[PDB]
């Protein structure tokens, strides 16, 4: 996320003095790692209504889990914030369904 | 709307030539797109994605 | 009610159960002579139930076998297989001093001719 | 009913000793038992209807009856020594169809 | 509550997860319904299965 940062500058040195005055290795451009566009996740419409159909939860929520595969959102399921550690939470909506919810 | 349209549109953001529901094409860097069916994984997350293509392409 | 439907899962079930209830806390050897203990039988639908899980448990074993029935060797924290490898052994004491016998991962298709002489 | 178990460890105990040619020789499931349904065998008022529907509602629960489970008014009374057990059918149905 | 509850529940069940009139016990890990009920109980034996 930003801890990144730290490591391209100190792995570089120990291979830069290595070579010393040769063919030195170049830099990937910063906004190559500025967009989310190039990772699946998007890291952060709805509408709650107690998910009271369960015939339509059938055909709503595949698509959603779908896209929360992949990295992109949901409505009623969304993939929240965690690339400060290599995992991913998904947040779930309150109101969904007992058997559906499991 | 429908994802039809979609296609043909992205396909515009591609070239470097204005599209249809967007209107941004690198003049803010920044993409902003209209919305015609509300739809915020498959107008939004996609055309998005999609749209870095046609940056690199204008790069 | 549908009772028809979910009696010939009812039996099915009932040997996936046994299968695994039993074989609990058993590893190596000792788990290819306890899913070797259902071939053993004589009911023709619980044999062919097992012919699908018996066949993977032995793979490894039999890979473990071919290192030590010519050149190889096997060393990890948990051994599935008959040798007790014996590390930081320097001295001429490696006869069977070595290796180790151990006769809680023997399976079941093998006696105590077949165990001791591969070794 | 319980004196299965015993048998059971008595025909093991036997099963040994004759021939030591298994290796890690499997008990039967005890789960079988605990579970109710391993086992092949364990709404709408019943008298204030016609004989038609009573009809009707009887061979609906005796087309749940004839494999071993209660059913939604007929119930099978306890195994406790029988071999050969039977069920108790509920009444309210004329003395014509009884038969 | 009706049979026709009862027998959507039964395939919710037979996943190994709660339906919404057949609940958990702690007991065991078996299904109660909250006559016709001892033949549910028969069938939920199947995601009592499952979930071992």
């Amino acid at each position: 996320l930003q801890q990144s940062l730290e490591l391209k500058r100190k792995m570089l040195r120990d291979k830069q003095n290595k070579k010393n005055s040769g063919q030195h290795l170049p830099i990937f451009p910063a906004w190559v790692y500025e967009r989310p566009a190039l990772i699946g996740d998007f890291l952060i419409t709805a509408l709650p209504i107690g998910t009271l159909p369960l015939a339509s939860q059938e055909s709503a929520v595949v698509e959603d889990l779908l896209y929360v595969l992949v990295g992109v959102d949901g409505r009623y399921v969304s993939a929240q914030p965690l690339a400060g550690r290599q995992s991913r939470t998904f947040l779930v909506d309150p109101n969904l369904d007992l058997s559906i919810r499991e | 709307i429908t994802e039809a349209a979609l296609v043909r549109d992205i396909l515009y953001v591609f070239q470097g030539i204005d599209g249809k529901n967007i209107k941004m094409n690198n003049t803010e860097n920044c993409y902003k797109v209209e919305g015609k069916a509300n739809l915020s994984r498959s107008l939004r997350d996609t055309a998005v994605r999609l749209s870095e293509l046609g940056w690199l392409h204008n790069k | 009610r549908l009772l028809v439907w979910t009696y010939d899962p009812k039996i099915r079930l009932k040997t996936l159960a046994a299968l695994v209830d039993h074989c609990q806390g058993r590893k190596g050897g000792e788990l290819a002579s306890a899913v070797h203990a259902y071939t053993k039988t004589g009911d023709p639908y619980m044999r062919s139930l097992v012919q699908h899980i018996l066949s993977l448990v032995s793979h490894p074993v039999l890979s473990f076998l071919y290192r030590w029935i010519y050149d190889g060797e096997l060393e990890d924290t948990y051994h599935e297989f008959f040798v007790a490898s014996d590390p930081t052994v320097k001295t001429d004491r490696l006869w069977h001093d070595k290796y180790t016998l151990r006769k809680s991962m023997i399976p079941s298709f093998m006696t105590m001719d077949q165990s001791r002489k591969v070794l």
